[PDB]
């Protein structure tokens, strides 16, 4: 019988057994150049910056593969256990401060001043040396599957041949999944860069070449499963700060309609008309601060309240908040210094983040009815598979040959190699977090234990610490 | 159809190792008692000594 | 449980609920010259002749995406409605005639006659204006899917090489469905002619180069669903008018042992010997021809007694009966003509066609039983999917882009539009009669309801006007 | 109170009127005849319409 | 703005995006049954929540 069109929410084929556990992740730290990846010698220095959205693959052990004490424990065919979030906290441990950005040589004609001299026609090159803080901002979500971003790339124009060399490209909108070592959002439309920067004058230099993202959250918000993200949060203020303008010869000025011309001035305008402004982030603050925060998960926004399907999780969380970067100075000859050069310091450049997760997943028994198990043929292809009920045709009942020493001559060659299976996430690449022993039962002794206990109202550590004023 | 060979298998070990919450072997007495340090001042060069 | 073997009856799985439904098309005109496609200037002018299958697509209202205003209306998920066609009344406006056809110059040496001069040896040229009245017929015919035509054309010669340049095209029957604009069967076997005649002298100035079809009446008594025709009329009428020879040089005379030979003759023949006739359309009368006659559907003729499925009809209506074409006569300056020249008057050439449409649809719900869910599969595998029984995901569910101003060069091309879900019957193409609002529930409004009620016996007006003489 | 149908001197839809096909064709008569159906209101402003 | 033979929007943030979303109407639907409303007693419409 395989009746069923419509997705059926996940608590109704889902029981919830009232068992707890605590995953604890040690402290995750990782140094690099802020801007881009350098190399020194035969071996390399990772990119780390402030400004990309850390995806963690929490890779759980999995359940329906644990130690049963009891008969209690659900039969072996009628049902499997799995996962499920109730709890998440993830922990930044940095010192606070705001994120900064530059770039050697940026595109920056004039700015927004009344009493400076005016407009000198562009010279061979008006670039300088720019600061550019970074726009803060603060986005954290837990879910099954890889969290989706969306981004603006040049789309093949068409065969229609009105075509120049100078030709604006065509736009188009276009979805990707988050990987490690993404790009967060700096003031600047998401865009792979790559394309639209041919100047390299126009970003700030940590930024360019690389793909800013952004969350789509329309596209998670549609999703039937929900398996984008349980819950999420996000937190991000940001304002103009200075107005500049870009240094580009024009191929579109504003028609004499808007323009009008002066004594002795000329026909056309000439000086490029693009005014974007600099983003500057909000002061942060230890209240601002999304983390450090336990979240309880109580209904997810989706048909899907926080189930591990798969025994997996994906934690994508990004904020460039705690974030400052770390100046060092060497003397280049390994004396300290008798007099002060401008030669003699060299100025490194790095900077560290450092996170900790922690989760507390209960034990949740799915029933194997002829129905339930049809109805996530069609909410996932994958999961069934870890089930295992899926058939395997009966063909080790084929006679195939064996040889002695394959390798002689006269016997076969046996040239032919087997080809290795494919993971389901090889292709993209992310943090990847192994979980399966750093896991345990007792909810007393961990920090996010007592913090639960706490709430459930089975204290022996009540959170209060109450301040009158 | 066939036995086959499966992933290991867990077991709850025994840390025997729980930590206890103080207040389980401390008794609260309901006295109480006022510490009161007068007030403190120490001047000088901030930057270095 | 797919235990099911053979093909059923859709009365079995399908409830009829007693509501009805009036489906009235606004009238329909179309006009040009009927022989082939004109051009002035840079515009066209469809070749509109009263020779070809006006065929309909009449795309309903999806019955299943409507207001339930209470709860006896279908469950949710138990059953599914849709569209079932009661009577059907084609309405053909305009006045009555013969249709005749030409050409310049046909290709027809000499015919039946006893008091004719000898036959001259074939000149260079033999050809003549031909005048040829049209072989009155009439077709009619109602269904879900396109209905399916017959004709002759060339099947590949074989590798086996006795050919020549002259030598016989062999000869295969081909089905193809039935489209807007093609042709009539007059008076000559249906061939894409466009192979069969490479002199240019052996049609009817209009029907030559375009395809002849007819109805495969064989092919559609045989499909189990009968969806190829609900029900359907013909009334065709003709007889040899003349007799006539071609002028064709002969790859193949009658042997010595039938033509005997003559003193001073020749010892072969030479003069073809091909008689083919005239085809004659008969007297047309006000009761011959079958319209504004509404015909009332009891028991369709096939396993579908009139069930729209994929809310879609199929309405192939032709006739030359209705056809008369229309003369015209400018003067070639734009001032009335005070002499009579032959030169002064251009001769214009344009035919006018006009049809209605009416349907009394009623409302019926299938239920959705494994079984008969599944029994769909065989018959269709289309109805099932757009009705949302089995899928991955809801069409809603899924976010796709859509941009305002396509066709802005800043924007990407049209092609990309392919991708939402594509039209099936979009290769073939022919006349598209939305319905969508012009569908009502009063049935007493229109002309059909009450020629409806009539019947029924809930009339507020019977039809009886009886005349005794 | 007009486009509900609750009063009005006969139905549209009694009304039979003319619709071509190719209403660009040269032969037959002009696009602009196509304001004789009942028109939009609001058919003078624009704006983006879903 | 104008290249070649064809145009591009003058889009800006700074302008009201009016948009009318047209309804499906809710008087010429499917009723499968008897307590929907009579035919000429009343009419059906639409209100956003």
């Amino acid at each position: 019988p395989t009746p069923v069109s419509k997705v059926l929410c996940s608590e109704t084929y889902v029981q919830r057994k009232s068992i707890f556990y605590h995953a604890e992740t040690e402290r995750l730290l990782t140094i690099g150049h802020p801007y881009y990846p350098v190399s020194i010698g035969a071996k390399t220095v990772p990119k780390v910056s402030a400004n990309q959205y850390r995806v963690f693959k929490i890779q759980l052990p999995d359940p329906n593969q644990f130690a049963l004490p009891d008969r209690t424990v659900h039969n072996p065919s009628k049902e499997r256990l799995v996962w499920a979030v109730i709890g998440v906290q993830v922990s930044r441990g940095q010192p606070l401060g705001g994120t900064v950005t530059g770039h050697p040589t940026f595109n920056a004609l004039l700015d927004a001043e009344n009493v400076n001299r005016k407009v000198t026609t562009q010279t061979t090159d008006d670039r300088k040396q720019t600061g550019l803080d970074a726009k803060q901002q603060q986005i954290l979500l837990l879910g099954c599957t890889p969290a989706e971003g969306e981004y603006w790339t040049t789309a093949r124009p068409c065969v229609t041949d009105r075509l120049e060399n100078g030709a604006c490209p065509p736009l188009e909108l276009k979805n990707k999944h988050i990987e490690d070592g993404d790009m967060m959002e700096i003031g600047f439309g998401a865009a792979n860069f790559k394309e639209i920067n041919a100047s390299k004058s126009d970003l700030p230099l940590d930024i360019q070449n690389e793909i800013c993202l952004y969350p789509d959250y329309l596209k998670m918000a549609e999703d039937a499963a929900g398996n984008s993200m349980f819950f999420f949060a996000r937190k991000e203020q940001v304002y103009v700060r200075h107005i500049w303008t870009r240094g580009g010869s024009e191929k579109e000025a504003p028609t004499t309609d808007f323009y009008l011309k002066n004594n002795k001035g000329d026909a056309t305008l000439k000086i490029p008309s693009v005014h974007f402004g600099s983003p500057s982030g909000s002061l942060v603050s230890t209240d601002n601060q999304i983390f450090n925060r336990p979240y309880w998960l109580f209904r997810a926004q989706g048909m899907n309240n926080g189930i591990a399907w798969n025994n997996l999780l994906f934690l994508t969380v990004g904020d460039n908040t705690r974030g400052t970067n770390l100046t060092i100075s060497v003397a280049s000859d390994g004396t300290p210094l008798t007099e002060y050069d401008s030669s003699k310091f060299n100025v490194y450049h790095r900077h560290m983040e450092e996170y900790k997760l922690a989760f507390i997943l209960e034990l949740c028994s799915v029933e194997i009815t002829a129905q339930t198990v049809s109805h996530l043929q069609g909410l996932m292809p994958s999961v069934l598979e870890n089930w295992e009920i899926g058939v395997q045709p009966p063909t080790s009942s084929i006679l195939e040959d064996t040889y002695r020493y394959i390798e002689s001559p006269a016997t076969k060659c046996a040239s032919n190699v087997i080809p290795a299976k494919e993971d389901p996430y090889a292709g993209f690449k992310f943090w990847n977090i192994d979980l399966k022993e750093k896991l345990s039962l007792d909810l007393d002794q961990f920090p996010l234990g007592r913090r639960f206990l706490a709430q459930q109202g089975a204290g022996c550590s009540t959170v209060r610490k109450r301040r009158i004023s | 159809a066939l036995w086959q060979q499966g992933q290991k298998l867990y077991l709850p070990p025994t840390p025997v190792s729980k930590v206890l919450c103080s207040e389980t072997y401390v008794q609260r007495k309901s006295i109480f008692y006022h510490a009161e340090t007068e007030r403190l001042l120490t001047i000088g060069h901030p930057y270095y000594p």
